[PDB]
């Protein structure tokens, strides 16, 4: 709910990665395997190659039943870890003849996932049992139902009675800049913030000594201060955050005060499309471990170097309200490998989405595409609605063409001919034509267009005559006249006349596309 | 320039009278011709202040089409003779400019006395404002 | 703290535009051929009207100035005028300076008291209203939009015009260069029915708060009401139909026991003339 | 299988599509008003024997929608292109024509537009002395011009006309939950008959919240809890509509809650036959 | 328990254009998410009839100590200066920052003439509302004028003017076009036949105040003047809901105004109800 | 800065024409009553234009008493296209030159523009006479 602004979401997204490693590293030790046996692990989805003994399958049922019964009490069925295995032969890895054995062996395994995601909690046996316990209540932050007395006061106010597992995630929400990794150790230890399904994770701070038998180390591959006896498990994570005047993670209400133009919170959530069809192209464990790692390091490592402001030779020029600052105010909440969710200053998230897509299109050799669903929400907005609307603006830009960006909430006719979210290349020429003639940069307008900000609202009123009646040509002369009276007959030559090429293609008229390119120019001024 | 005023007018005048009724085509044609109407009125002066009495006469009963009356007899009488009074008061070099603007509206007014009142006069009044609007865009007012 | 309710003195009357009246608002809304300076007209009838903001604003701005001049002696009559000095805050960008005109709207300075306790005693903002961070004294008068009288509706039915197009020109002193323009203004002599409701909240101070409304009106008859104004375009004159008290016992029961004052053929200066104790004498019996 | 469909034509905007247990608590609180106290416990014994209702589902101008079964997911590859295998699985509702096809495991089609639109309206809270704002958000289901919501009934008609058809006239004037003092849950009622063909087999999709006694075959789980007379109900593990049981009658759990009467929670299944794949 | 439901219908006539807004033209009115017709919320009309009836009682917290109990436990005024719930003063519920009159329990809310009708939460009690203020949408005459090319909203640009230098600082406000018709519906619930009478007298008293005041929006700049035209009074008895056989008490108020309905017709039109209760 | 108010000196009277008058080929008339009438702008814009010409010759006698007459030399900006310079008529309206002091404190010191009012860029000093029809 409307608590825990962005120190808390950023704590959850790394808490999920701890549970993702607390199971994989549990499988490796219990079966006698090293970290080479992990094929990949990114975004709540892993794959381990192991042996086929009768002894190991006894162990893998113990791992699974102990993970799920932890994930039922600690989270009231909101999260589920569906673990499936399938025995293969040796010849099943490489291709035989012309038939990909490794793909159909992966389809035998992915279907056992799909059945297990249906039987969502089968290995519980107290799942559908009913026992009425006296006087439970629910948490104000996360909404988990606990018995009374377990709800303890928070770290913000002693008035509210939050979960015990939230106060560990607000305290972790401050220890994120003061952090150099995690240490995996036993449950009944001192100094552990958060517990996983098999172990406990101690923070290894800035100034401190690592404790535990295995040490997760974020974003670096070199054992700097690590003892000789310990195991070095490197995990990468997209970790950019704008620091406040203190030594800490930014707020919702800091990012939007320091934005361009008016104040608003710019959420984007985009993901790679047709990626599950892409990993079936691979036909050996040498080939799939590579393709799931180069795809892994884009949203893990190379998205940090984009936000730091690099690679102008690769990217070029983006639709940008102002040139990129030295220390940008961007908070990477989550970025998984197929997916990302980035908040920030709402006119730099607008600039970043065309800067992520441009660098992704050269990281891949022009073969895979993104679908970014941009939203713009106020600071006083609960996050569970911001993720709800933006993910629906995502599936708006997903089901249409899978290579297209949503930019602004925009009104459309009820015919079906008019699809909302902009194609990537189609939009970035609408910025090249419309924006440098009505906008100059840094939140101000062109010459002699000031004291005519009423005009661009009137020009977006004539777009609202196209929506009640698409068949009318009332918008053609009203476009020409309003540019005439104001003396601005030179601007918008594409809008003053009808396009006979656009009628026969059954595509929208050029007054339909002008809504999103005008609003970004208009909202960047104080409007 | 003026060489466009000689060719495009004589291309359009035979298309003008052959569609004398105001209910010619509600499609893209009457807006495509209306730009060509102001295209050979561009090279002429075509001052609007003498037309302001006619357009306000079109304005004051445009509300009266809209649940005011169901009779546009008394209005459209006043539009016919005043538009003849336009050359009937103003002559000179502005007369040769205003003769070519006379020959488009006078076929359409005579429809409107016996026309429908909710219909076929809206189809005129939409062709009214298409002539004015582009005329501001080519450089006249 | 302590908002009460005792009734609503309703001032019914007719605004008579002695000179051409001009307000003006937006033009070209899905429309091409106009005079490009149209008085605001409501869309359902297409007739002009006097708004409430154009009358409450001009009754306010003629009553900041009266207070701004007599700021020195009214600190005893009204507290919280000791926070102020005569002048503007314009020379130094402060939302609370020593002077009177304290609040920046966009680029102009309009007196609005910052708190509920400060505006409760201020003569301006206790009547016309106020605002602030978290304190926010709301108004007492409801100035409603004025429309044409039963008579002048029919002069739009009979065929008489209601708007006139006046041509004014500008002239160079040297070359006599004519620089013309056109205005749409209300025809001189048209007549709008206004209504100003006064929400009586405290029976301690309504006599000195109705007198302030009839002071801002009696200045408006000598000043202009919107528009170009300094060149004749205002000159408005209040013709009072009826004062009515509308008491508290009226709203529950429904009995026609509302106290009606006698304002048949009286000027706005004649109500505030010696006789304000006699026109509103029977209001004292109800308190 | 001729079902007495009950159409609920909305006036104001609903707080939610009513769950099956939102309805039965609304109906029981109606019969405690228009029939006294003893008829409600008599109503509870009638649903124990034979009578069943379903959850509410939307309709858009006679085009009656129904929940998609979970029978189609384990062998959607045996049905039919990868883009089609996802957009068919992502859906939540199927049309009355297309719900019958997926019971027999035929290829089918999703609807194109959903009737309702969950919009969030901002409201405000104003103090009476200083007119000072205090905003809070609020969100509710907003239905279209023709569209609305319906649900089903199958059972003895002397239990229908004796109990439900009075209750759906009392519940047309006090809402089905939500802020029904802002005119939210109100509607007008018309009853109809509706026919769904079920293939005879021992597996069955449930058109209401299942709350099973034995573990089902394939189930989309759901956690919700109600509010009886200001008392919170505990969260219960219902199953969402469209899950597959074999020969399971469901149940109702009475709850204590510290009220004068006992409080039942409707979780009786609503079985319609289905053909399952191998697993 | 339950006895019947006095359903009030009629028409709301927004004589002067009114504005509500969504905070997203700078201040747009609320509309439907699909059709685009503006409307009046049920909350903007329940709460507005609550504020106007709250203040009237606030003046009469002394004189109504014999007609209503649980006003002896109140003194007039707010509780903003000391952030102290259920103190001696009247408006004793701080929602976020606004201090509103809400009674805290049941047996004081049953006697308090606001919380009995409009309803009050409090702690441990939750006495629900008794009225149901259903939304108001434009009359089918005005739904058709929406289809007849007429604009149902219009922008008014107001300005803010410097006192000395007379600069101009405009702003826009999208209002509903003046002269419109909304059809409303207010559905009272007859829970107790003892104070059956006063809730219809105390609801129509709040409409006598709403007709003189404004209905949301700028209001004091002129954007209210809502006017109530009644069309039907009903009763919908407990006999009606059991069987559906149409024998409900109907009172005719087809040309009756809201001050001609309180006492001019209140003994008259609700004479037929009093025998049935 | 500091707009105040002490009163309003009212100058009533009657304009008489001993010789025949014209305004503007009809003389414009009051529409509701039919009668001709002398407007407001033809009587305030005529007195200003017979006072900006009178001040133009005398910029040595009034400059000791009025400040912001030293900021102009007696002249015209009609040949030289400059907005605010030494010449006395400074505003090009569209094509005409009317003396308007471009600030509050210039018009507070000006003898013309403290009386017949003055526009400006963010100054906009307002008039002190209002001339009715
Ligand atoms: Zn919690
Ligand atoms: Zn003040
Ligand atoms: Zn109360
Ligand atoms: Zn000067």
């Amino acid at each position: 709910s409307g608590k825990g602004t962005l120190k808390y979401l950023r704590a959850r997204s790394a808490y999920l990665e701890l549970i993702g490693w607390d199971v994989v590293l549990e499988i490796l030790s219990r079966l006698g395997l090293t970290r080479a046996n992990v094929v990949f692990n990114a975004g709540g989805h892993f794959m381990i190659i192991a042996q086929n003994t009768p002894d190991a399958v006894k162990e893998l049922e113990e791992i699974r039943a102990k993970a799920v019964e932890w994930l039922y009490r600690e989270f009231e069925s909101d999260l589920y870890l569906a673990i499936e295995w399938e025995p293969v032969s040796g010849r099943e890895f490489g291709r035989e003849g012309g038939k990909n054995l490794f793909a159909e062996a992966r389809k035998r395994l992915k279907h056992k996932l799909t059945v297990r995601k249906l039987k969502r909690f089968g290995e519980i046996k107290g799942l559908f049992e009913h026992g009425h316990t006296e006087r439970l209540a629910e948490c104000p932050v996360c909404g988990r139902e606990l018995p009374e007395g377990k709800l303890e006061p928070s770290a913000s106010d002693p008035e509210t009675k939050v979960c015990p597992t939230c106060n560990r995630l607000v305290s972790l929400g401050g220890n994120l800049p003061k952090l150099l990794g995690f240490g995996r150790t036993a449950k009944n230890d001192a100094g552990v913030l958060v517990e996983g399904p098999f172990s406990g994770f101690v923070p290894y701070l800035q100034g401190g000594r690592p404790v535990g038998e295995q040490i997760l180390v974020k974003n670096t591959l070199n054992p700097g201060e690590i003892p000789e006896s310990a195991q070095f498990v490197p995990y990468f994570v997209a970790d950019y955050f704008k620091k406040d005047p203190k030594g800490g993670v930014a707020t919702f209400e800091e990012l939007s005060m320091a934005s361009t133009g008016t104040r608003r919170l710019g959420v984007m959530k985009g993901d790679v499309d047709r990626l599950g069809e892409f990993f079936s192209s691979m036909d050996s464990p040498s080939k799939l471990a590579t393709a799931s790692r180069f795809m892994d390091y884009f949203f893990k490592g190379y998205i940090g170097a984009i936000i730091e402001g690099k690679f102008g030779y690769i990217i070029g020029d983006v639709p940008s309200l102002r040139d990129w600052p030295e220390e940008p105010d961007i908070v990477v909440v989550y970025a998984g490998g197929d997916d990302f969710f980035i908040v920030g200053a709402w006119d730099q998230i607008f600039e970043l989405a065309f800067r992520v897509r441009r660098a992704f299109n050269a990281y891949t050799g022009g073969k895979l595409t993104l679908s970014v669903g941009l939203g713009y929400f106020d600071e006083r907005t609960p996050i569970y609605r911001m993720a709800d609307v933006v993910s629906e603006r995502l599936d708006t830009a997903k089901d249409e063409g899978r290579n297209r960006v949503f930019v602004v909430g925009r009104s459309r006719p009820l015919d079906g001919k008019h699809k909302l979210s902009y194609e990537w290349n189609h939009y970035e020429e609408l910025w090249r034509t419309y924006a440098p003639r009505i906008y100059a940069g840094n939140g101000r307008l062109k010459g002699k267009l000031e004291s005519k900000k009423g005009l661009l609202w009137k020009l977006l009123e004539i777009r609202e005559l196209y929506v009640r009646d698409p068949n009318d040509v009332r918008w053609a002369y009203l476009t020409a006249y309003l540019l005439g009276r104001h003396g601005l007959s030179d601007l918008f030559p594409e809008l003053v006349g009808i396009d006979t090429k656009a009628v026969e293609r059954k595509e929208p008229q050029p007054v339909y596309w002008v809504d999103g390119v005008l609003k970004i120019v208009l909202m960047a001024v104080r409007r | 320039k003026g060489k466009q005023w000689e060719a495009i007018q004589p291309y359009f005048d035979n298309v003008v009278r052959e569609a004398k009724n105001f209910l010619e085509w509600s499609p893209n044609k009457r807006l495509a011709n209306a730009v060509t109407v102001a295209a050979y009125l561009t090279s002429q002066g075509l001052k609007t202040n003498q037309v302001r009495k006619i357009l306000d006469m079109a304005r004051t009963t445009e509300l009266k089409v809209k649940r005011g009356e169901g009779d546009i007899k008394d209005d459209l009488v006043k539009m016919r003779y005043l538009l003849a009074y336009t050359v009937g008061k103003a002559t000179g070099q502005s007369k040769y400019s205003l003769d070519a603007f006379h020959r488009i509206l006078d076929p359409m007014l005579e429809v409107l006395m016996g026309s429908p009142k909710k219909e076929n006069f809206e189809k005129f009044y939409d062709f009214l404002q298409a002539v004015v609007a582009y005329h501001k865009f080519f450089g006249g007012g | 703290m302590d908002r009460r309710f005792y009734g609503k003195i309703v001032i019914k009357g007719k605004i008579k535009a002695v000179t051409g009246l001009h307000i003006g608002s937006q033009r070209d809304i899905s429309e091409i051929g106009g005079i490009a300076n149209p008085v605001i007209k409501d869309p359902h009838t297409g007739l002009p009207y006097i708004p409430g903001s154009s009358l409450k604003g001009r009754l306010r701005s003629l009553f900041e100035i009266l207070v701004n001049s007599r700021l020195g002696e009214w600190r005893e009559k009204y507290p919280s005028l000791a926070n102020y000095s005569p002048g503007s805050c314009r020379p130094d960008n402060q939302e609370n300076c020593g002077k009177f005109f304290n609040r920046k709207i966009n680029r102009g300075w309009i007196h609005v008291c910052p708190d509920y306790e400060t505006a409760l005693a201020c003569p301006v903002c206790r009547l016309f209203g106020a605002s602030g961070k978290e304190s926010n004294f709301p108004s007492r008068i409801i100035v409603r939009d004025a429309f044409l009288t039963k008579e002048w509706e029919e002069k739009w039915r009979a065929g008489e015009a209601i708007t006139e197009a006046k041509i004014e020109v500008g002239i160079d002193r040297v070359t006599s260069q004519a620089n013309p323009r056109t205005n749409e203004r209300v025809v001189a002599g048209a007549e709008f029915e206004f209504e100003i409701i006064y929400n009586v909240e405290n029976t301690t101070h309504w006599r000195d708060d109705i007198k302030n409304l009839l002071t801002a009106m009696a200045l408006l008859e000598d000043s202009y009401l919107g528009g170009s104004g300094s060149r004749g375009y205002g000159k408005v004159k209040f013709i009072f139909d009826s004062f009515e008290f509308r008491p508290l016992d009226y709203y529950r029961t429904g009995k026609d026991e509302d106290i009606v004052s006698i304002d048949a053929r009286e000027k706005s200066v004649s109500d505030i003339l010696s006789g304000f104790d006699s026109l509103f004498s029977e209001v004292e019996g109800k308190l | 299988p001729k079902f007495i469909a009950v159409k609920l034509i909305p006036k104001g905007p609903f707080r939610d599509i009513p769950r099956a247990d939102t309805l039965f608590g609304a109906i029981g609180n109606a019969i405690s008003a228009i029939h006294g106290q003893s008829a409600v416990e008599e109503l509870v014994d009638a649903f124990v024997g034979g009578a069943r209702i379903s959850s509410a589902f939307p309709y858009s101008g006679d085009t009656y929608y129904l929940p998609k079964p979970l029978s189609v997911e384990p062998a959607l590859e045996g049905i039919l292109r990868y883009t089609t295998a996802k957009r068919l699985r992502k859906a939540k509702y199927l049309d009355l024509k297309n719900f019958e096809l997926a019971l027999r495991l035929r290829p089918f089609t999703i609807p194109e537009e959903i009737p309702y639109a969950r919009v969030d309206v901002p409201r405000v809270v104003l103090d009476r002395v200083t007119q000072d704002s205090s905003i809070y958000f609020w969100e509710e289901i907003r239905f279209r011009e023709k569209s609305g919501v319906y649900f089903l009934y199958s059972g003895p008609r002397e239990v229908f006309d004796g109990y439900i058809a009075p209750a759906m006239r009392f519940l047309g004037d006090t809402g089905i939950g939500g802020k029904s003092t802002w005119g939210a849950g109100l509607f007008e009622v018309e009853f109809h008959e509706m026919k769904i063909d079920a293939p005879g087999s021992e597996y069955s999709v449930t058109l209401s919240n299942a709350l099973p006694t034995k573990t089902p075959v394939l189930w989309r789980l759901l956690r919700k809890g109600g509010w009886s007379f200001g008392r919170r109900k505990p969260r219960m593990t219902f199953i969402a509509e469209g899950s597959i049981v074999k020969n399971d009658p469901g149940g109702m759990e009475r709850l204590e809650l510290g009220l004068s009467h006992e409080v039942y929670v409707y979780g009786l299944t609503f079985p319609l036959g289905v053909e399952l794949p191998e697993g």
